RNA sequence: AACGUGUCGCGAUGGAUGACUUGGCUUCCUAUUUCGUUGAAGAACGCAGUAAAGUGCGAUAAGUGGUAUCAAUUGCAGAUUC
RNA sequence: GAUGUGGCCUGGAGGUUAGGACGAAGCUUAUGGCGUGAGCCUAAGAUGGACCGGCCUCUAGUGCAGAUCUUGGUUGGCGUAGCAAAGAUCUAACGGAGAUAUACUCAACAUGCAACGUUGGAUACUGGAGCGGGGAAGGAUUUCGUGCCAACGGCACUCGUA
RNA sequence: AAGUUUGAAAAGCACUUUGGAAAGAGAGUGAAAUAGAACCUGAAGUCGUGACAAAGACAAUGGAAGUACCUCCAUUUCAAG
């Protein structure tokens, strides 16, 4: 029967986490990330999915280097 | 110095602690006024103050502290009672009082100096 | 008071399921005082615990 | 100009026991199957939106 | 603040208790029956409740329960005993007593003079149902609040 | 009789309205204004006397150095130009 | 279906004229008065605690009973339907606030019920394709000891994978 | 989903008494506790309680015209009127 018996019979597992992203999104089978595409050296970007766009681009996470670059900038690189 | 109430409001309440500083000011007394041509002074620890507004008015005391993440003064002769009995300390805006006797150091001096109005 | 511990461990020490441990009914405090299987040990070997 | 639109909104259609309204995806919150889109939805697109021409 | 005052306040005792956990429908007929009673009679009452050789009448909150004799006594002939509300209306009736003897009054000439019994804010479980479908399971306490008075013979 | 009905006084449950606003939306302007193999954006794990999240930071870890200020920080402890 | 109205009402702007801690907005009503009406105004609050009314112009996200309308909260049915597979517990002592809990009168019954953990004893069940003892997948502290009993363990708890 | 909007200030209820506890009854702080901690205001709907009015089965509600009883409402009159 397709319902609840059914449920009992899903063993393994498709994905595992990613080692770039962090998602659970790592199809073992096929050795690729389903939501980065990893390890193929650029990363999924699709404009019909704007909401998925902005949840992942940059300032979003800590840019503890882009912020020194751009203190760095407006200060004109100045040194003594 | 904005003609914006919400970003004046808001740099008030979000200012640093040596902006507080300045902001917790009280004017000093008629002598004091007289002999240093400066109308107000921040308040300092160890200072002596007259209460002017509220229900303390008329009290006199040192200052004990200067809380400024609470906004008030500290004096040691301003307190009350729990109901346990033991007593506690009553915060008071620095607006509502009057410094009768400033603790004097180097810096201090300096400061009063440049802020003379001869 | 409970002597399921002491129970327990009796049953470890002894090498017998439960069915087979015997505390006894009148000496409760003492067996309530035994917390280490070496306490456990002394109580077997006085008779507390057969 | 995209302010209550947010949103995958589908339509359950007629043969349920409620409103042909477009209605939220999803599960596991409260505003799965919630109403959407419409001028009387709560969280849904003003009438007539403003514009600045 | 009760939604009632004695007559004097001197030769007069308070109980109170919220959020109740007990049902509040059972609660409603067991503590509406001691209204204009003396304390001595409410407490013989509820013993004997216990006892069950008497019964509480239910009047409101009394749709397709049981019928009984014991009912007769009180114009009816349907009532219950519930123990659990029971109990707890005899702890209540303890605290008024104590309150009344700090007071300085005499238990023995006391008479019940207020009782009042209100939904409280309820509680949520769950429940499962067929073809998947999940349905409340809900608890419903109450208030009680009473006072009494001494009676001038 | 009881149950029920109606009105007024007082209580409960419930969280509407009013007043409040360090938020949003929209328009306009000024610049020695535009990241990365000299390892970025993102992702992970850690760091306080007391510290789950959040914030800041990287084994020099709720910060080292310099300049300017001038007496705090604060829930509790601990300790003038330092 | 058309049209009129020195016709009524709501948020904001330009003017003008007033009110408020001797109490603004909001809220309550067997509070009357005015108006054919939409509504307006006064009284009382044993309500509230800081803003706001009239008039002329300007402006709009400007008036609800119903859309199997949206979101929040209530409600009769209702102490109702039910909580019936896997056979089952009994007894004493100890533990615990969980008792042997009483106004006159009254020896005790007829006025404190119901229910619990541990140990001993009795009686049954699983019946080696086991409510035995170990592992993989999956889970990730659920493991151990001492406490605790608000919520959770669709009855209960002094007990618990809480 | 969700304003932490108690109060000027925690002054966030010492102490006594009943209870196993939660709490109750007193006492106290505050201008105010019907401001007692998710605590400004606190509507509608629904429910409890006290007092009162009655009342057959005529479902209830509704219109018109009177009367019995009530009325924290308004207005007008009291002597030459
Ligand atoms: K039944
Ligand atoms: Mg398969
Ligand atoms: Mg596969
Ligand atoms: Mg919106
Ligand atoms: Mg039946
Ligand atoms: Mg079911
Ligand atoms: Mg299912
Ligand atoms: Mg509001
Ligand atoms: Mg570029
Ligand atoms: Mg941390
Ligand atoms: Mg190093
Ligand atoms: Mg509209
Ligand atoms: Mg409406
Ligand atoms: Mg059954
Ligand atoms: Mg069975
Ligand atoms: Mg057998
Ligand atoms: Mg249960
Ligand atoms: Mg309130
Ligand atoms: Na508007
Ligand atoms: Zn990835």
């Amino acid at each position: 029967t397709k319902g609840t018996t059914s449920m009992g019979q899903r063993h393994g597992r498709t994905h595992i986490l990613c080692r770039r992203c962090g998602r659970n999104s790592y199809h073992v089978q096929w050795e690729r990330c389903a939501a980065c595409a990893y390890p193929r050296a650029s990363r999924r970007r699709y404009n019909w999915s704007v909401k998925a766009i902005k949840r992942r681009r940059t300032g979003t996470g800590r840019c503890r280097y882009l912020k020194v670059v751009n203190r760095r900038i407006a200060n004109h690189f100045k040194t003594p | 110095k904005c003609g914006s109430r919400r970003k004046a409001r808001r740099a008030h309440f979000q200012a640093p602690s040596h902006v507080r500083r300045v902001l917790m000011s009280a004017p000093l007394s008629k002598e004091l006024r007289a002999k240093y041509n400066v109308r107000a002074m921040p308040v300092r620890k160890d200072d002596e103050v007259i209460v002017k507004r509220g229900t303390f008015k008329g009290r006199e005391g040192k200052v004990t502290a200067c809380y400024r993440l609470k906004w008030v003064i500290l004096i040691d002769k301003v307190n009350r009672e729990k109901a346990n009995g033991s007593t506690v300390a009553v915060g008071i805006h620095p607006s509502n009082v009057e410094i009768t006797k400033l603790k004097l150091t180097h810096h201090r001096k300096s400061i009063l100096e440049r802020k003379d109005r001869s | 008071v409970s002597l399921k511990l002491q129970a327990r461990l009796a049953s470890s020490i002894l090498g017998c399921g439960r069915a087979r441990v015997w505390l006894d009914p009148n000496e409760a405090v003492e067996i309530q005082n035994a917390n280490s299987r070496k306490s456990v040990r002394k109580l077997i070997k006085d008779g507390f615990i057969i | 100009r995209l302010s209550g639109m947010n949103h995958s909104a589908h339509s359950w259609g007629t043969g349920r026991a409620v409103a042909r309204i477009p209605r939220i995806s999803g599960g596991g919150t409260s505003t799965s199957g919630a109403g959407a889109f419409g001028n009387m939805c709560r969280g849904g697109r003003m009438f007539a939106p403003t514009k600045i021409f | 603040h009760y939604s009632r005052k004695p007559q004097v306040s001197s030769k007069s005792a308070k109980a109170k208790v919220s959020d109740l956990r007990c049902h509040y429908k059972n609660t409603f007929e067991t503590a509406n029956v001691i209204n204009g009673m003396p304390l001595r009679k409410a407490q013989q009452l509820y013993r004997q409740v216990l006892a069950k050789t008497r019964c509480i009448p239910f009047k409101r909150y009394n749709g397709k329960i049981g019928r009984t004799a014991q009912a007769k006594e009180w114009g009816q002939t349907k009532g219950r005993w519930p123990r659990k509300s029971v109990v707890a209306m005899m702890s209540l009736l303890k605290n008024a007593e104590a309150n009344a003897i700090e007071k300085g009054l005499d238990p023995n000439q006391m008479v019940i003079k207020h009782v009042q019994v209100d939904q409280a804010a309820r509680m949520r479980r769950r429940t499962y149902r067929a073809h998947g479908r999940i349905t409340p399971y809900m608890c419903s306490p109450c208030h009680v609040q009473l006072f009494m008075s001494e009676k001038k013979e």
